[PDB]
């Protein structure tokens, strides 16, 4: 069995320019649970993010969430990088506020 | 209300690589509350709810031993899957189980499970009731020679219609505070014009917990299932969780739309607008 | 809290 992540990159709370939040990226629907997750500032990969605990839903598929603080502007650009045996390349996301 | 909780467990061989990693976790309802994971340095059972902090030293000691055994019966387990599926001992394979209980409002025994699988499929299910097995093949049903010669479900029908609701209502208990507090989702509508005869209306509930919710839009009181985006439920990170409904409507017939919202921490479900 | 797994496949 492999199946591929569904990925969403978002905010813990509505974003404000210039004020702390956390950057989510919520990877799931997955399996084999091996998988590499990066959240990017202006396409450099964020030091020290962290991630929820390995677990699964009722058709055994898994769910991580890998998140860190950030303060969002106007201009600054985040994305979460996927990759996956699934996955010919990398997935990005880009963070839309909006969603 | 009607409560569960849930044991989970991985455990994924990497040959080569040493031993298996081994992670479980355990909630409540949708409450992470204990994790385990072997890749640690010394590992224990730790704490991830401030409501089961309070256990004393003993209960941490037992439940990390509980979770080192169940480490090492995987990893032979692991080996043993090799055999019965006459696969090679390179590549990586992964086993899961979950069990645990629901309890209703009365606090009884509503329903138990426990479930294995390998790499993602099931392998063996304990039925409702408790009594009988569900082997998904022909591997599967040597296991299930094997528990029902060592009567397996009888030893976890005792855990759960016991230790498993008891515990749990020990847990409700002292987690109150949160364990049984509904927090409403807080909900807005927003507005994204795609062009000069069209924009996408979204409505978003976050903040919310348990993760179960509704979101519907209506347009004059008809239904827009077919038509409407709904995003996966996700975690906020904070212990709630958040989710939004979008539809693409014709640009000044937004007061035609509505979104309807039920959850169980609101005092009456939500008709909600677009309010400009 | 948990069950000890007794059993093997």
């Amino acid at each position: 069995i492999q199946r591929t992540p569904k990925i969403q990159v978002y905010s813990r709370h509505p974003a404000e320019n210039g004020k702390s939040n956390f950057l989510n990226c919520y990877v799931s629907g997955f399996h084999p649970s091996d998988i590499e997750v990066d959240l990017l500032k202006n396409g450099e990969r964020i030091e020290k993010v962290e991630h929820s605990d390995l677990s699964f839903s009722k058709d055994w598929s898994f769910y991580l969430l890998y998140y860190t603080e950030f303060t969002p502007t106007e201009k600054d650009e985040y994305a979460c990088r996927v990759n996956h045996v699934t996955l010919s390349q990398p997935k990005i996301v880009k963070w839309d506020r909006d969603m | 209300g009607s409560h569960s909780m849930r044991y989970f467990h991985t455990s994924v061989s990497r040959p080569g690589r040493g031993e298996p990693r081994f992670i479980t976790v355990g909630y409540v309802d949708d409450t992470l509350f204990v994790r385990f994971d072997s890749d640690a340095a010394s590992p224990r059972e730790e704490p991830r709810a401030p409501w089961i902090e309070q256990e004393g030293p003993e209960y941490w000691d037992r439940e990390t031993q509980i979770c080192k055994a169940k480490a090492q019966t995987d990893r032979e387990d692991l080996r043993t899957l090799l055999r019965y599926y006459n696969q090679s001992e390179a590549g990586s394979h992964t086993l899961q189980n979950m069990y645990g209980c629901d309890v209703g409002p009365d606090g009884r025994l509503l329903r138990g499970y426990h479930q294995d699988a390998y790499d993602g499929k099931d392998y063996i299910a304990l039925n409702e009731d408790l009594s009988s097995w569900t082997a998904a093949d022909t591997a599967a049903q040597i296991t299930q020679r094997k528990w029902e010669a060592a009567r397996v479900a009888e030893q976890l029908r005792a855990y759960l219609e016991g230790e498993c609701v008891e515990w749990l209502r020990r847990y409700l208990e002292n987690g109150k505070e949160t364990l049984q507090r509904a927090d409403p989702p807080k909900t807005h509508v927003t507005h994204h014009p795609i062009s000069d005869h069209e924009a996408t209306l979204r409505c978003w509930a976050l903040g919310f917990y348990p993760a179960e919710i509704t979101l519907t839009w209506q347009r004059d009181g008809e239904d827009q299932t077919q038509d409407t985006e709904l995003v996966e439920t996700r975690p906020a990170g904070d212990r709630t969780f958040q989710k939004w409904a979008a539809v693409v409507v014709p640009s000044g017939e937004e007061q035609r739309y509505t979104c309807h919202v039920q959850h169980e921490g609101l005092p009456k479900p939500l008709t909600l607008r677009w309010e400009p | 809290r948990r069950k000890w797994r007794r059993w093997h496949l």
